């Protein structure tokens, strides 16, 4: 997701992370095995340096892996 | 407590006004029906014992478990209660019918009845059922008397129903 | 307790008073020091309006003190229907969402995130809405912006105590009610050191979030239906936290921000630490 | 609120008994009376205003000094109040006629009458005159039972006031 | 003894107040009704006997076995009693009509009914039939309000008995 | 949620039985009225804005103090709320009217409403008043429409009333 | 119950100690003021009726609606209550003033007051107002008496205020 | 807690009336006396210790056997307690003087005195001596009203103990 | 009758306990005050008459219309009464001072005040003026505590009347 502006109101240096998405990370609210969306196999979210550690760790434990990290700007 | 007349008053009071002529005409006509109204009540009271007796029989024929060991109408003690309760509800309904207002029945009996029944473990469902059974029997009498001047009681009959139903609903 | 009649036979609004009993007020007829009975440390009577004044004074003139008074009409009312929260409903924001579908997620998000609390047009947040619908923000990220907004702090966090703000958060961000004091304590500490922003993050960051309504699903009420690792009491708590539809969390009401879940109830489900 | 109908219900309820013949007889009494009562109310309701003017006025004639400066009757506010009050009394009386019991009167007007009056230094006397003057006027527009009813209630207040 | 008149007095008395319009209305009801009530009583009083015979009889038809030897219906003494009793019930019913309240019935017949009946093993059922049979006969000699009144009271007992 | 049909079902279910033929005939008839029913709803929705606008004007003409400093409808913020609320209640009422059942109204809207109002200090009396004011205006439209086939809507009109009244009562 | 003296004692007790000499000197001086203290009280009690009467007049001049049909001070019955209440609060305040301690006031009087007011629907705001109105009038007398030795009562006057205010606050 | 001031409030409160002249008179009494009371307290507070030693001691002289092994007076723990106790009594007496009422005494010492003493087999007698011995010493350091006050309270306990 | 002395006895009696120091303190208060109280009484007693004349008079100035024919103030009988009454108030206030409590005032005058006054249509207002006028005069002959006392009691009535 291309950042239209700095997403985060609280301000630090912001990094764009692109992740391969497990079904767990974004299960659809459906009966049977939850399926992450087809359209976005790779969600891409800008993240403040402060929240970057948590976000990564949570991504890691969930199947999905970091395709690539890029500074937001 | 409250009744049709008193009620209208109270409303009028908060507006701060004399009664509207329109409003009088509600009461004026209400008066006219009195005689019918009364006989209706009289019919219930006259047949009371029966109404209940009847309803009970039917209630227990249907829900045989109530009267089985482990059920709620067993043993005697409980059974007695259950009969007593039915009666009460009836009594209140009648009261309302005369007043021409639900208030008395709801405040004196219904408000909190459900929860009581719940706490005890009485199945509210069945209670409601009984109330209906009663309703039908009661109407039966109200609507089919002998030696009364023949005419139309429907208006009253329906109001009667409603009262029974408020009961059924709030209990249920 | 349940009251069985709303009004006295003579016309009169019954009020239910609750007091802490005292040995003077009622005592066993034994020899030795006078004791009340333990199970009635908090006693409750229903009194007509007329006798209310005298009854209350007597209670107070003895060692008694009045925990609370409440009209018997409000009391002796149904526990709130759970019809609408038994099955929440659930809103998904698809990618390439229509103009309308984005709207409907926004509304839902306000409703859940703010409690039935009304949000005025001036209160609403154009900027964060603007981000949703051109992409760039998730539903989960929007939710994090709301709980960062002043509107959110003004209502839930600046009026009440942190202990209440916690459960108030538990409800908005997860359907669940809180389970065990441990949870309340951890949030209180996190708030002291990290501060308000970290606390908010930790709900949205937590595994229950994402495991349920992970991303791009507006959060919905999980409680009221059986959840994993959820004490039973929690289910009763939910009935205290959630009163009806068209019941809210309001700072606006008299003594607006109190604690629905008495601290002794939390301690029941699990005491330790 | 005390009306015939409410009372018998109450009595029945206290004993825990169905409404039997006894009570219905009573009810019958009320509602039969109503026709007269109702008539009276229509008459008062219509002439209300005029009765009020006349009354307020009367009071001043009866107690000239009230209109002097530094007194209670003096300055419009007070006059307005005085009007209001008398109108309120009339409204309750009309209500009572229709309700078929003193109920409305008792609860609005009578209960706490004394202390109110004491704390604000309203002299019962005044009100009374108002009423009396009224009674006199009513004694023209009405006749027979309708009249009788009107009186009863008007008086009931006189007695309560005094 | 509970009659309309006694009750309103009682209610007035409890509150500690004079009889006001409310109560008189009620009283009025009792008096206007009386004319019908009184009529009914004159009718029952006259046909008393015949009603009684018919009733007693009925009971036996309804419960043949009672007349068999070793039973309660058997032997004249018992029959005499049975007659007496029904006659007593009738007298109280007439009394109530006139008094204009259940009072007389309550105090003589109803209070203690159960225990008496239990200790002597009188089956309510019997009495009931008696009454019903009566009600049926009365349903000829009377008509309109007079009738209605008679019924009310007769029933009141049925309900008390059952 | 619930509505006329579903309701009858549920009842039937607890008895454990197929629907009684009598009961079908309630629903059968209900269907027939549909068209009328619908137009009723349509009329409300069509006039919504107005209904409220109107009722409000009247409400404030009566209880001047609400809009005075210290009153409950002052200042703007509060006023807004009060308007909003009125509308909501209306919305629900309409819903009910279509469903042919009070439920939706009771559960979503009325349930807890009184207590809320209490806690806030909102004077329940006035709220109730407003609801009635609305009622009358609303009926006004339901009952006097334009371009509709002429017939009798009373049945519907009364049911409408009842809904409004349940509202008034539970709030009050 | 409690008062200035008793209080200090209690504190001392929990430390487990005899009273500190410093602490005695609080009480010693408190005694000295007695005479002033007393006259203060006397002034209130002497003027009681008036204090209230006055405050009320002003209260009703301000909040006209209270005395209008539909308001909280209407009808008579209610009005009476409202007067009675004011008085009570006053009574307590006086008590406190003599004791030299808030407690008595808080425990007998203020405790539960708010909640009552809420349940009834009495507008707490207005109540608070009345309390203040009273306060000012009362001080008026305390501070301007007849036949008293001239001197400074401020200390007492302020303490008086505080009591009134605790009242106002807890009610509000 | 019972002091002069609390009582008059209580009495006033019960009847539901304002503090009138009657009560203030009483209050005044308490305040006038205080000066003497206060003095007495300062005197006891200062000599506390010495009084205590002397008392404890006395008791032993009076009841030699207590100090023998296997008795209560024997072994330091007990002696410590014995000291403590007497000191507590003195503290309450000082508190009472200042409070201007028996209140403090009643609630701490007196209420439950008996049962405590019974269950632990403390003989009232002992305490008493302690007190008496005290009273005697106090009868030197004080004089006039101050003295009188001290006595009153000391005694009050004697009476409660016995 | 409520005086300081009676009350403490009462309270002592209720609890079932001896008069202890607490109550005596209170009593003492009453006695110390008496000297002032007594003085005040001697002063009122002496000037009685003159106070009375002045008061009665005042009332008439304040309410001229009373002296007009057909009113209450009119015709000697009434004037005599009016005098008497105020003299009764004067004698009883004096009694209270001496008794050292409101007691005498309460049962003799305050009790039943309202209803008496209602049934005979005596307007409290009047009395009040009388008192006020008095208070003003007394505010010359007396000074210091004696004065203060006199006031207290005079007022106590004002409050009771209003
Ligand atoms: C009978 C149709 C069904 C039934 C009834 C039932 N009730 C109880 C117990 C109670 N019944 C009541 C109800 C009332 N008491 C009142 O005063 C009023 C008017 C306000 C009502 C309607 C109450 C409160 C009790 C408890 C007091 C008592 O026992 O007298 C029982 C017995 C259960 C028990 O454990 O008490 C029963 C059986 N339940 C059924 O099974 C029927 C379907
Ligand atoms: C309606 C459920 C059934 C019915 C009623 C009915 N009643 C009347 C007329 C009267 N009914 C009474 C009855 C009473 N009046 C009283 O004062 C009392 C209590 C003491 C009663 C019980 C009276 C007096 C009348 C007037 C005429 C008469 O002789 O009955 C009517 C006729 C219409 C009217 O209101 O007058 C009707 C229809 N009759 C039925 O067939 C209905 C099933
Ligand atoms: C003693 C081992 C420990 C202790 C006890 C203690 N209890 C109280 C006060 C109360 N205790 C009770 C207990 C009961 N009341 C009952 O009726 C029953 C049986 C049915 C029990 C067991 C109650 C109710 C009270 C409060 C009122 C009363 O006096 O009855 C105290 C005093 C508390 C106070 O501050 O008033 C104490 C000390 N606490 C200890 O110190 C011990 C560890
Ligand atoms: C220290 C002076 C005394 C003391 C404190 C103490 N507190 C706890 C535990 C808690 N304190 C709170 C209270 C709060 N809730 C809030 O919202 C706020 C901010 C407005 C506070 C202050 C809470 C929630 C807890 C629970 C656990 C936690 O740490 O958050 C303890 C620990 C004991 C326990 O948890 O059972 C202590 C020691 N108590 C003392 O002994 C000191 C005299
Ligand atoms: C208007 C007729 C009257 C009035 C209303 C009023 N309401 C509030 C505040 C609230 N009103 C509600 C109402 C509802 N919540 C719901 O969800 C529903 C049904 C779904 C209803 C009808 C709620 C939730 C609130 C609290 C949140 C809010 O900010 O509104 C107020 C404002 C209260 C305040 O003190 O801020 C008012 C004024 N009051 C009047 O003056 C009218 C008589
Ligand atoms: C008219 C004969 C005289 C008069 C009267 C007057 N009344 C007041 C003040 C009040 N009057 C009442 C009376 C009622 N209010 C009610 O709610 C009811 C029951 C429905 C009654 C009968 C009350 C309660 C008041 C107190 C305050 C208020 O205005 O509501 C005044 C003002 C006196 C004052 O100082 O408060 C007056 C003057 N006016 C005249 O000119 C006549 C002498
Ligand atoms: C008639 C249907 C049946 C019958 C009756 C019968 N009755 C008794 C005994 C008593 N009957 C009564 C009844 C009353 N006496 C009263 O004073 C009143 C109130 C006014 C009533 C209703 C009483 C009290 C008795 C018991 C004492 C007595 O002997 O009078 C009997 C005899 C029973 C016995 O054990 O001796 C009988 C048989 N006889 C029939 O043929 C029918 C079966
Ligand atoms: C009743 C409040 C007033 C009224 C209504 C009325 N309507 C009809 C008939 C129809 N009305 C509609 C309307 C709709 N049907 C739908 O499906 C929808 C939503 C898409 C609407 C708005 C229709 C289609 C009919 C049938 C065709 C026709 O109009 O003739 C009637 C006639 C009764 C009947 O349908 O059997 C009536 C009475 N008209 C009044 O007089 C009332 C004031
Ligand atoms: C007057 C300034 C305001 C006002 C007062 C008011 N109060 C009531 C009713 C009650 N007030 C109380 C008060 C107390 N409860 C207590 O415990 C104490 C302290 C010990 C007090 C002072 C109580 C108990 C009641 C209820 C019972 C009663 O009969 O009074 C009302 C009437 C409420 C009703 O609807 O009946 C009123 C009016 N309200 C106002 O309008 C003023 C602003
Ligand atoms: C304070 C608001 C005003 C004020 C007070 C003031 N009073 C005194 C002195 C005394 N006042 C009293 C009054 C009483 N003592 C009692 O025992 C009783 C109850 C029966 C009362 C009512 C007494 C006895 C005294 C002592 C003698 C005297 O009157 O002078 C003073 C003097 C200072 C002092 O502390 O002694 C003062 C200042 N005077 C003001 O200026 C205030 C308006
Ligand atoms: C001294 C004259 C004799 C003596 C006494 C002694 N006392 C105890 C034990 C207790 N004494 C008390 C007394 C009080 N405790 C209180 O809380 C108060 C109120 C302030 C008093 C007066 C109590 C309660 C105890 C019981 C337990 C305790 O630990 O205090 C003992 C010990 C006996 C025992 O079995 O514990 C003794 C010996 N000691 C002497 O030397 C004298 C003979
Ligand atoms: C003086 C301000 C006005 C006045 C007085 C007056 N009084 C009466 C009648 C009575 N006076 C009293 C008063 C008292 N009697 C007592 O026993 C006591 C307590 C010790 C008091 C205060 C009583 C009881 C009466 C009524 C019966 C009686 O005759 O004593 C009247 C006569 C009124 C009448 O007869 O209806 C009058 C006129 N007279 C004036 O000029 C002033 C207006």
């Amino acid at each position: 997701s291309v950042l239209t502006g700095d997403n985060q109101q609280r301000g630090s240096k912001l990094f764009k992370i692109t992740i391969a998405l497990s079904p767990t990370l974004a299960h659809h609210p459906w009966p049977g095995l939850d399926t992450h969306e087809p359209s976005q196999s790779s969600y891409s979210t800008i993240v403040s340096l402060e929240r970057l550690l948590p976000e990564m760790t949570r991504i890691k434990r969930n199947g999905g892996r970091i395709l690539e990290i890029t500074e937001g700007e | 407590m409250q009744d049709a007349f008193t009620k209208a008053i109270v409303a009028a009071d908060l507006r701060g006004s004399f009664l509207s002529e329109q409003e009088l005409n509600q009461l004026t006509n209400l008066v006219k029906e009195s005689n019918k109204r009364l006989d209706a009540v009289n019919a219930i009271t006259g047949n009371a014992a029966e109404i209940i007796s009847d309803a009970a029989h039917k209630l227990f024929a249907e829900q045989t478990d109530l009267i089985r060991p482990g059920g709620n109408a067993y043993p005697n003690r409980r059974m007695a209660a259950c009969l007593r309760d039915m009666e009460i509800i009836l009594r209140y309904v009648s009261y309302a019918l005369l007043a021409g207002d639900a208030s008395v029945l709801e405040d004196r009996c219904l408000n909190g009845l459900k929860e009581t029944y719940v706490a005890l473990g009485t199945p509210t469902r069945s209670v409601a059922r009984a109330v209906q059974l009663m309703k039908e029997t009661a109407i039966g009498y109200v609507n089919s008397p002998s030696g009364v001047t023949r005419g139309d009681c429907s208006a009253l009959v329906n109001e009667a129903a409603t009262y029974f139903d408020k009961a059924a609903a709030s209990i249920a | 307790m349940n009251v069985l009649t709303t009004s006295s036979q003579r016309g009169g609004k019954l009020f239910k008073v609750t007091m802490t009993l005292s040995p003077a007020l009622s005592h066993h007829p034994w020899p030795s020091l006078d004791t009340y009975e333990p199970s009635q440390n908090s006693y409750s009577v229903v009194v007509p309006l007329d006798r209310l004044l005298a009854e209350m004074t007597y209670i107070k003139n003895k060692g008694g003190r009045v925990l609370d008074i409440s009209p018997a009409d409000l009391e002796a009312l149904g526990p709130p229907d759970i019809s609408s929260v038994a099955i929440p409903l659930k809103v998904e924001l698809w990618a390439k969402a229509d103009v309308s579908d984005v709207q409907a997620a926004i509304v839902a998000a306000y409703k859940q995130i703010f409690g039935n609390t009304y949000v005025l047009e001036s209160e609403r947040l154009t900027s964060a809405e603007s981000l949703l619908r051109n992409g760039s923000i998730s539903v989960r990220e929007f939710v994090r912006l709301l709980a960062k907004s002043e509107l959110y702090k003004e209502r839930f966090f600046f009026c009440t105590s942190n202990n209440r703000f916690t459960e108030l958060n538990f409800k908005h961000f997860l359907g669940r009610a809180p389970y065990n004091q441990s949870e309340i304590a951890a949030h209180l500490d996190r708030y002291q050191t990290f501060g308000y922003d970290a606390e908010i993050d930790s709900y949205i960051d937590s595994d229950e979030y994402i495991q349920a309504f992970g991303e791009n699903v507006v959060p919905y009420y999980r409680g009221f239906k059986s959840q994993s690792g959820q004490t039973v009491e929690s289910f009763n708590r939910m009935f205290k936290l959630y009163r009806g539809d068209a019941g809210s969390d309001t700072n606006l009401n008299l003594q607006g921000q109190k604690r629905r879940v008495d601290p002794k109830n939390l301690l029941r489900s699990g005491r330790g630490i | 609120m005390k009306t015939v109908i409410t009372e018998v219900i109450a009595s029945a309820d206290s004993q825990g008994r169905f409404l039997n013949n006894t009570e219905l007889q009573a009810a019958n009494g009320r509602f039969q009376r109503a026709t007269a009562s109702m008539e009276a109310a229509r008459a008062l309701t219509s002439n209300a205003d005029s009765l009020v003017k006349g009354a307020v006025q009367e009071v001043y004639n009866k107690f000239p000094y009230l209109t002097q400066p530094g007194q209670m009757g003096y300055g419009d506010t007070n006059q307005a109040k005085c009007a209001r009050d008398i109108s309120h009394y009339l409204r309750f009386i009309t209500y009572s006629l229709v309700a078929g019991g003193t109920g409305p009167l008792d609860d609005y007007i009578v209960a706490g009458l004394r202390e109110v009056n004491r704390t604000f230094n309203l002299s019962p006397s005044w009100y009374i005159e108002a009423l009396k003057h009224i009674k006199g006027k009513v004694g023209s527009q009405l006749s027979g039972q309708p009249l009788t009813e009107a009186n009863a209630y008007i008086d009931y207040c006189i007695n309560a006031l005094s």
